[PDB]
């Protein structure tokens, strides 16, 4: 309850973040993989492309 | 190189790249190093003129 002259430490002083932005791409993107739905033939069943 | 492929996955074509196909028995003025690497599946290619 008394409390003498000093420097006493009482606790940490935190700065929480006020906002949240995330950004993985720039812009639409893709890469060639259409040639499987637009190939010259495609396969059977009994041997199918993977 | 190859008679004829079967079936297959992966197709990818890189930045276009000029050559010179004259052939000489001079001495040589460039050097190229190339370093392949297979880990856990991923093809890894390094390379400096
Ligand atoms: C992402 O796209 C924008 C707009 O096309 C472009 O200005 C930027 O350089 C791109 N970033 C890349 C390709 O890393
Ligand atoms: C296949 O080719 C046709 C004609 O070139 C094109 O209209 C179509 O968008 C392509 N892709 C698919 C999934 O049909
Ligand atoms: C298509 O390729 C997969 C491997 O990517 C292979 O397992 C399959 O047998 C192939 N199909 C044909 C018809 O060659």
């Amino acid at each position: 309850f008394t409390v003498e002259k000093g420097i006493y430490q009482t606790s940490n002083f935190r700065v929480q973040p006020t906002e949240s932005i995330v950004r993985f791409p720039n812009i639409t993107n893709l890469c060639p993989f259409g040639e499987v739905f637009n190939a010259t033939r495609f396969a059977s069943v009994y041997a199918w492309n993977r | 190189v190859y008679s004829s492929a079967n079936n297959c996955t992966f197709e990818y074509v890189s930045q276009p790249f000029l050559m010179d196909l004259e052939g000489k028995q001079g001495n040589f003025k460039n050097l190229r190093e190339f370093v392949f690497k297979n880990i856990d599946g991923y093809f890894k290619i390094y390379s400096k003129h």
